[PDB]
């Protein structure tokens, strides 16, 4: 039940120096998560201090509304490239 | 397409929304209102094992979390995403309370 | 991520890793001490 959130990555194999590495302290999955169907895949956690925001930290916007079919949209991740 | 390979470096991708339509056909009686598709139907380009969580952001705003998938990259087996824009209420009302 | 491309470093500010020993999943920030990830990532 333990999860280290490392902000301010880019190379996640060496220390750069602009990193903040901050311990989960509360970790909430949606109530109605349904494993089987993979419905409301989603989850927050609460970090053990702030994150300092500044040129490589900051937070996204939540949604004002639902997105129309056909926006271009950039997803990202150090996930399997192959 | 195939084998292992994970990135020391962040890794980008463009990508669509798909309309319900093309993302229902790909995965007949699993989409459901909280899921949208965003990628290719010809394959080659998608999330993959090791991006789940991260995000999907459309004109500044967070609306997909990455979630599931038949494999990674597959013709007409786009990525499917949690739909963030059900869950703002949720979000809020929970990071008021704790 | 297949078929993309490296991103520029530190654009995507508001990207996370979370870590268990190794990166497992990502995130988003979402104001300065929440973390929105996925409920299948619980560890
Ligand atoms: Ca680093």
């Amino acid at each position: 039940s333990r999860i280290q959130v490392r902000l301010g990555e880019h190379n996640i194999d060496v220390l750069e120096g602009n990193e903040q590495f901050i311990n989960a302290a509360k970790i909430i999955t949606h109530p109605n998560f349904n494993g089987n169907t993979l419905d409301n895949d989603i989850m927050l956690i609460k970090l053990s201090s702030p994150a300092t925001l500044n040129s490589r930290v900051a937070t996204v916007s939540l949604p004002r509304s639902c997105a129309a079919a056909g926006t271009e949209c950039l997803i990202s991740g150090w996930g399997n490239t192959k | 397409s195939s084998g292992s390979s994970y990135p020391s470096l962040l890794q980008c991708l463009k990508a669509p929304v798909l309309s319900n339509s093309s993302c229902k056909s790909s995965y007949p009686g699993q989409i459901t209102g909280n899921m949208i598709c965003v990628g290719f139907l010809q394959g080659g380009k998608d999330s993959c094992q090791g991006d789940s969580g991260g995000p999907v952001v459309c004109n500044g705003q967070l609306q997909g979390i990455v979630s599931w998938g038949y494999g990674c990259a597959q013709k007409n087996k786009p990525g499917v995403y949690t739909k963030v824009c059900n869950y703002v209420n949720w979000i809020q009302q929970t990071i008021a309370a704790n | 991520i297949v078929g993309g491309y490296t991103c520029a470093a530190n654009s995507i500010p508001y990207q996370v890793s979370l870590n268990s020993g190794s990166h497992f999943c990502g995130g988003s920030l979402i104001n300065s001490q929440w973390v929105v990830s996925a409920a299948h990532c619980y560890k």
